RNA sequence: GGCGCCGAGGGUAGGGCCCGUGACUGGGGCGAAGUCGUAACAAGGUAGCUGUACCGGAAGGUGCGGCUGGAUCACCUC
RNA sequence: AGCCGCGGUAAUACGGAGGGCGCGAGCGUUACCCGCGUAAAGGGCGUGUAGGCGGCCUGGGGCGUCCCAUGUGAAAGACCACGGCUCAACCGUGGGGGAGCGUGGGAUACGCUCAGGCUAGACGGUGGGAGAGGGUGGUGGAAUUCCCGGAGUAGCGGUGAAAUGCGCAGAUACCGGGAGGAACGCCGAUGGCGAAGGCAGCCACCUGGUCCACCCGUGACGCUGAGGCGCGAAAGCGUGGGGAGCAAACCGGAUUAACCCGGGUAGUCCACGCCCUAAACGAUGCGCGCUAGGUCUCUGGGUCUCCUGGGGGCCGAAGCUAAC
RNA sequence: GGGUAAUGGCCCACCAAGGCGACGACGGGUAGCCGGUCUGAGAGGAUGGCCGGCCACAGGGGCACUGAGACACGGGCCCCACUCC
């Protein structure tokens, strides 16, 4: 069972059918996740909710303006969300063989030995780490 | 024809403590008693292949109770396998 | 120099593998127009699909059982 | 060369000429290299082991991974610059780099190992519900076959025909009773249950699986899954054995010049054992968890603009153009 | 225990007991391995007689002297097939 990839398909799925928020199973690892996708714009932020005794960590999806011309549905911000380095498949990689986001639109969830940081705070700070996950 | 009463007597047997009623040693025991039972049904009842399936259902998930907490602590392990017989 | 063993031949018996050839058996593909015959009887039905048993030189046929499909104002059955 | 394809009186290499591309000699033929399943690709299905991956919180050691330092793996050779023939294939000189290995130090997020705590998966407890789950033991009716008794009797049972059969008698459709066996209507319904098969007159007993509710307890003891083990309609095969219906080989009429109809034994049947394919279905690469999601009809439980768990119909997003 | 490359093999003797694997060999077939070369940028497959290093092969098979190391090489000895005298 993978709760990282979980969550980050209810995100998709979040947005696709064009929703105020999503709630996720909380965690410390995803906390974390979702804090990053907040301080780029891929996601309006999150807050932590205990539903009868239960933690959670419901997400606010983020939506770009209006489309051009007449049509509701609007521009979504996260085109995809997908995961490399996932169990079974342990994919890692050091700092010089760090990956490539979408031209820099976008951040590689990287679990470097400096905290769940991304492609380029890796590359700055010389580390590498897990390819958690991929968002553009 | 039984199970109804005779629970109570397995379960505040094998019940570490007032007020257990589920625990691995509890677990097998009642589970234990429904192999028996239904073990002395297929002798009766050789054509019914149903039930038979069933009984390998509780005897491998018996089986799993046991590796579990013989791994966790193999010291009530050994006594429940004694006092239910199991394997003397 | 002599004796014996460690070694390795050869010979005998049994089994196996590879290569080449002969009386002879069965089946299949391809080349194309032809010989002969014809399963869907040229379709609600009929029929067909799959499997096994029996039968025939062959075309195949046929019974049982489990599914398709078709269809109108008309159920499937031996 | 490979492929589409050309000629039978014409487009071109069916032949040749004029023409054209490449070319420093050339070009040519031949031999060697370079994800996905609803309809080619579903195991028959199920129980489980290896194995691999494993919800939540804190901490420690610390491997894997990442980083830094040193040395070798050299040279050769590739890359960069320069020089010498100096146009190059070349050669020569210097330097950079790389993955990998060994030693030492640091790091900790995730994974891995371990300890104390949580359970939002399952199991167990209590209280309930639905179905042909299976097996065993009884019980009831219609219909079919045969005999006797009553009666009548020349025609009837059948296809569009007819043959066949009925012919001890007095048949067949009539009435009542008796013996045997098999299969078991209306309700059975886009239904339901079960591991698959399969099972549906009803009733009792033994027994399995599954759903729901309050929500205490033990505590992810998990999920899938190759061998192995058990097992499928009809079917053939061995032994014991009774009866009935139907029925392929068989027999006959007809048609023809055939499968429809009639009779019909072997046989099919029940139980044990051996055997166990294509199934079904296409919702099967198994299968699990989460996630999106409205209305209508139907099923089960507690509630009652509801929710959990199934089936069918019409969608929205998205996927698949190639079933639209 | 003998012998030597100086104990990890190997040869002889004795007692006990199994060892290895499916995270896959004992057997069959071809290929020598690597740096490296070409396709290439993809690194996967394939090949390797020339270049350098590391191994095996003296017509074949076996043993062993030689021997600091020139140690199963050259060469020598024996047998089989075969050529010449």
């Amino acid at each position: 069972t993978d709760p990282i990839a979980d969550m980050l398909t209810r995100i998709r799925n979040a947005t696709r059918v064009y929703k105020e928020s999503t709630d996720v199973p909380a965690s410390r690892f995803k906390e974390e996740i979702l804090r990053i996708l907040a301080r780029e714009g891929f996601i309006k932020g999150y807050e932590r909710v205990d539903v009868d005794g239960k933690p959670y960590l419901r997400v606010y999806l983020k939506y770009g303006p209006r489309r051009q011309g007449p049509d509701p549905r609007p521009e979504q911000v996260i085109h995809h969300i997908r995961r490399i380095s996932k169990p079974g498949r342990r994919v890692y990689v050091g700092v010089k063989e760090i990956p490539r986001v979408r031209r820099g639109l976008g951040i590689a969830i990287l679990s470097t030995s400096k905290g769940v940081l991304t492609d380029r705070e890796a590359r700055k700070l010389g580390v590498g780490g897990e390819l958690i996950c991929e968002v553009w | 024809p039984i199970t109804k009463e005779e629970k109570q007597k397995v379960i505040q047997e094998f019940a570490r403590f007032p007020g257990d009623t589920g625990s691995t040693e509890v677990q097998v025991a009642l589970l234990t008693l429904r192999i028996n039972r239904l073990s002395e049904h297929l002798k009766v009842h050789k054509k019914d292949h149903h039930s038979h399936r069933g009984l390998l259902m509780m005897v491998g998930q018996r089986r799993r109770l046991l590796r579990y907490l013989q791994r966790e602590d193999p010291e009530r392990y050994r006594e429940i396998v004694e006092k239910l017989g199991l394997r003397g």
